[PDB]
C-alpha cells in the first residue's frame, strides 16, 4: 500500500563520499515533465531519444 | 495521493548511466534467453529517464514471462556478467491482485536511479521487474553477498515497496534464499 505521504519519499543519504548525484523520490517526481515539455514544447534532443525507442511490435504485448 | 508515470498531473545528471533492457515473451519453444533479452535504450539524466518511461508500456500492460531490467551501463542483466557473478538478488513477489504494480515499479526505479537505497560504496547493479503467473516480482541485483550492506539495502527496499510485514523479502545468491527480511 504505497502512498506519496510515505516518509521514504523524502529520504536521501547525505554526506556521501563516492557518489555526487543522489535524489529523493520527491525530488525526482518534481522533475517529471509538464504536459508541454513532454509534447509541443519538448526539447528537440529529448524528442530524438523518444523517436529512437522501439515500435510497439517489439514488446509482443499480445503474447499470452 | 499516488505517483504516476504519465503526465496526467539545467539537466539533472544521474550518478551513472543506466540501460533499460526487456525480456520478450517467447512465441515458440525454440527461442532462447539470448534471443529474448534485448537492450532498449540508455539514459544518464533525470529528464531522459522521464521521457523514456512515459513512452514505453506500463507494467500493467506487459505480457506474462516478460521482464524489465534497468542496469548500470556496461552491465548485462545476467548472472554470467562479471559485475553480477559474485552477487545475488533481493526479490519480492507481489501475490494477489497487485493493483499497485505501476506505482511500486515507479517508486523502485526512482529509488534506484536516485541512489537513495544503495550503499555509497555501491552494491546495486540493477533492478528487475518480472511478470509471472504466480505473482509479479521486484528484484534488486547486487554485486556482492556482503551481509551488513545487504541488510541495510533490504530494509530500505521494504520501505520503498510499502511492506509492513516480515518475511516478504528474500535474498538469492546467484550461485531457497540465504537471507529473509
Ligand atoms: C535472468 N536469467 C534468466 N535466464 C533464463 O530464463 C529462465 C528463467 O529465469 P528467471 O530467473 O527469471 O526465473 P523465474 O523463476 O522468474 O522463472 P519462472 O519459473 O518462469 O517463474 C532460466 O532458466 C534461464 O533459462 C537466464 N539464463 C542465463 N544464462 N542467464 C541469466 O542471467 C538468466
Amino acid at each position: 500500500g504505497p502512498h506519496m505521504t510515505d516518509p521514504i519519499t523524502n529520504y536521501k543519504p547525505m554526506d556521501l563520499q563516492y557518489k555526487t548525484y543522489a535524489y529523493s523520490m520527491n525530488e525526482l517526481y518534481h522533475l517529471k515533465p509538464s504536459l508541454a515539455s513532454a509534447s509541443y514544447e519538448e526539447d528537440p534532443l529529448i524528442s530524438e531519444l523518444v523517436r529512437s525507442l522501439p515500435k510497439r511490435k517489439f514488446w509482443r504485448l499480445r503474447m499470452g | 495521493p499516488h505517483m504516476t508515470v504519465l503526465s496526467d498531473s539545467v539537466k539533472h545528471p544521474l550518478n551513472t548511466a543506466w540501460t533499460l533492457w526487456y525480456t520478450k515473451p517467447a512465441v515458440d519453444k525454440s527461442e532462447s534467453w539470448s534471443d529474448l533479452l534485448r537492450p532498449v535504450t540508455s539514459f544518464q539524466t533525470v529528464e531522459e529517464f522521464w521521457a523514456i518511461i512515459q513512452n514505453i508500456p506500463e507494467p500493467h500492460e506487459l505480457p506474462l514471462k516478460s521482464d524489465y531490467h534497468v542496469f548500470r551501463n556496461d552491465v548485462r542483466p545476467e548472472w554470467e556478467d562479471e559485475a553480477n557473478a559474485k552477487g545475488g538478488k533481493w526479490s519480492f513477489q507481489l501475490r494477489g491482485a497487485g493493483a499497485d504494480i505501476d506505482e511500486l515499479w515507479l517508486r523502485t526505479l526512482l529509488a534506484v536511479i536516485g541512489e537513495t537505497i544503495d550503499e555509497d560504496d555501491s552494491q546495486i547493479n540493477g533492478v528487475v521487474l518480472s511478470i509471472r503467473k504466480g505473482g509479479n516480482k521486484f528484484a534488486l541485483w547486487t554485486a556482492s553477498e556482503d551481509k551488513e550492506p545487504l541488510l541495510r539495502i533490504g530494509g530500505k527496499f521494504k520501505q520503498v515497496l510499502a511492506l509492513t510485514d516480515d518475511g516478504h523479502l528474500e535474498f538469492f545468491p546467484h550461485s531457497q534464499p540465504s537471507i529473509t527480511l
